[PDB]
């Protein structure tokens, strides 16, 4: 089996620059058996190019891809906005047929801090055993970020989950979600519940917190 | 494009049979059957040549799998048995490219294209489960929403207001919790001044339990 | 029987000729593209073998899978034809080498257009005949 390695993970690029994606090969794959396929997200994925450098019928000029052996690129040399998303890379030369990790094109655009709210758990909720406690992260780019949970001022680890937002289709940005639940047993047994989050665009952390009973 | 059978949940060591059917004429030719999990790339499953019926499997699914096609109808099947955890994925239906093909013994690989929608397979032991609603309670910005919690399977539905109101809305993707079921949340940001303006009500719909909650948010 | 059909095609020069798809001795299924008819008068397809007359059914992938034409014969006329890897129509035979039965006839069978798609505007013509001592029901195809 033939190994496709693609490079960067993930690329953060504005409209209109020049996007380079790599694709290696642990074998000295064929040219002519190399394909590029565009997937976004819900949807099946779409062929660029064949035979590493071929476009197929319906590909805009900004597309191109060349290589041979072990190494390919693709590029997309003005990027448009509808050409973020993810990319793949297939070799279809050898009996098992593979394709490589997805690479990312993401848009660029100027950092912004989240806008951070905290949710107590609702009464109805307690009632029945159960206490979730949500910290929404709204409209920040980039989506590098990081939430802590501290519960009387102890930090939390282990109980908590995360939610994030594809790239907005407008302001580019991101949104994140994260839920803290415990029981209602060892709801009751603390009082303070704080969410501190940390992001490129904030100076310092910003916390939000609720005193439980008040 | 192709067309493909809808979303199925399979309880493990089950087998689920997954359709693909084309409006064109180009049935008989080669077809290409590979799946997607959530964290990894394309894998691919097998093949079939509707044509002469001739089956191409992969090493990894060589006892598991099975793949079919149907001449009356313009389907090509795929039939993965004792199911796990791991099989959980988008399962994708292909055509291979005539133009430059090569096929060696019945095995057709080319480009591919086109496509099927996709066909999301989940394999889990959780039952099937109606969502818990409840309230996500609140110059600047405001927030507020809704929390769907411990439903199954997927998906759920949430409009705001009946769908009158959708600028500013962010619907979460669902996360599995370690339950087995699923958790969501709904959340609209609006200003500040505009927080005691209006009323907001989410509308959940799970057509799996077929259970709609509206439930109003207020601070 | 299905499973005996040489399946090895190679479109590296672009053309898409497998679209239809969807002296007579020993030829190897590695090289064949579709199934192998011979013209014992009537229309019969070959199956993939082995060197002894013993039928694979491999789909033509193992190197060792042949086509025993000369071993498929009644003294009466003979002849085969079968598209390669490449999609080059091939024949062999001494009446014509294929299904050429008069210089202007050919012997009618399901991939005809295939092999030959310049005889598409030829007129079908019902024919039975005693060759040989078997009886002979094939339609023929002439200008
Ligand atoms: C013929 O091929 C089909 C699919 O390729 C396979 O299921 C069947 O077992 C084969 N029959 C044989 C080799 O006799
Ligand atoms: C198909 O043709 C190409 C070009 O000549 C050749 O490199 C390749 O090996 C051929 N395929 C097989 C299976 O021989
Ligand atoms: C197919 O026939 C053409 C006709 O000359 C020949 O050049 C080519 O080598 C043949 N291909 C094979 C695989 O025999
Ligand atoms: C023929 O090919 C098949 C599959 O490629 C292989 O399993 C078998 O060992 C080969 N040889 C014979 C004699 O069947």
């Amino acid at each position: 089996e033939i190994e496709l390695t693609q490079s960067p993970g993930t690329l953060s690029l504005s409209p209109g620059e020049r996007a380079t994606l790599s694709c290696r090969a642990s074998q000295s794959v064929s040219s002519s058996y190399l394909a590029w396929y565009q997937q976004k997200p819900g949807q099946a994925p779409r062929l660029l190019i064949y035979g590493a450098s071929s476009r197929a019928t319906g590909i805009p000029d900004r597309f191109s891809g060349s290589g041979s052996g072990t190494d390919f690129t693709l590029t997309i040399s003005r990027l448009e906005p509808e050409d973020f998303a993810v990319y793949y890379c297939q070799q279809y030369g050898s009996s098992p047929q593979t394709f490589g990790q997805g690479t990312k094109v993401e848009i660029k655009r100027t950092v912004a801090a989240p806008s951070v709210f905290i949710f107590p758990p609702s009464d109805e909720q307690l009632k029945s055993g159960t206490a979730s406690v949500v910290c929404l992260l709204n409209n920040f780019y980039p989506r590098e970020a990081k939430v802590q949970w501290k519960v009387d001022n102890a930090l939390q680890s282990g109980n908590s989950q995360e939610s994030v937002t594809e790239q907005d289709s407008k302001d580019s940005t991101y949104s994140l979600s994260s839920t803290l639940t415990l029981s209602k047993a060892d709801y009751e047994k603390h009082k303070v519940y704080a969410c501190e989050v940390t992001h490129q665009g904030l100076s310092s952390p910003v916390t939000k917190s609720f005193n439980r009973g008040e | 494009l192709l067309e493909q059978s809808g979303p199925e949940v399979k309880k493990p060591g089950s087998s689920v049979k997954v359709s693909c059917k084309d409006s064109g004429d180009t049935f008989n030719e080669p077809v290409t059957w590979v799946r997607q999990a959530p964290g990894q790339g394309l894998e691919w499953i097998g093949g079939i040549i509707p044509a002469f019926g001739v089956t191409k499997y992969a090493q990894k699914f060589q006892g598991r799998v099975i793949i079919s096609a149907d001449a009356s109808t313009a389907t090509a099947y795929l039939e993965l048995s004792s199911l796990r955890s791991e099989d959980t994925a988008v399962y994708y239906c292909a055509k291979v490219g005539l133009r430059g093909i090569v096929m060696v013994g019945g095995l057709a690989m080319n480009w591919l294209d086109p496509w099927g929608q996709g066909t999301q397979v989940t394999v889990s032991s959780a039952s099937t489960k109606g969502p818990s609603v409840f309230p996500l309670a609140p110059g600047g910005t405001a927030a507020l929403g809704c929390l769907v919690k411990d439903y199954f399977p997927e998906p759920v539905t949430v409009s705001w207001n009946s769908g009158a109101l959708t600028s500013g809305v962010h619907t979460f993707p669902a996360v599995l919790q370690s339950s087995g079921l699923y958790s969501l949340s709904s959340v609209v940001t609006v200003p500040s001044s505009s927080l005691g303006t209006q009323t907001y009500i989410c509308n959940v719909n799970h057509k799996p339990s077929n259970t709609k909650v509206d439930k109003k948010v207020e601070p | 029987h299905i499973n005996r059909t040489a399946l090895n095609c190679n479109d590296s020069l672009q053309t898409g000729f497998i679209t239809s798809l969807f002296p007579c001795d020993v030829v190897s299924a590695r090289t064949v593209c579709g199934p192998v008819y011979c013209f014992t008068p009537s229309p019969v397809v070959v199956g993939t073998t082995d060197k002894l007359g013993i039928p694979t059914y491999n789909w033509g992938e193992n190197e060792t899978d042949v086509f025993m034409l000369e071993s498929l014969r009644p003294g009466g006329w003979f002849g085969c034809t079968w598209m390669n890897s490449t999609g080059f129509t091939k024949t062999c035979g001494a009446g014509g080498s294929g299904p050429w039965i008069t210089p202007r006839c050919l012997v009618d069978y399901p991939y005809r257009l295939w092999h030959y798609p310049c005889t598409v505007n030829f007129t079908l013509h019902k024919v039975r005949m005693f060759v040989g001592g078997i009886e002979h029901r094939f339609d023929a195809a002439c200008n």
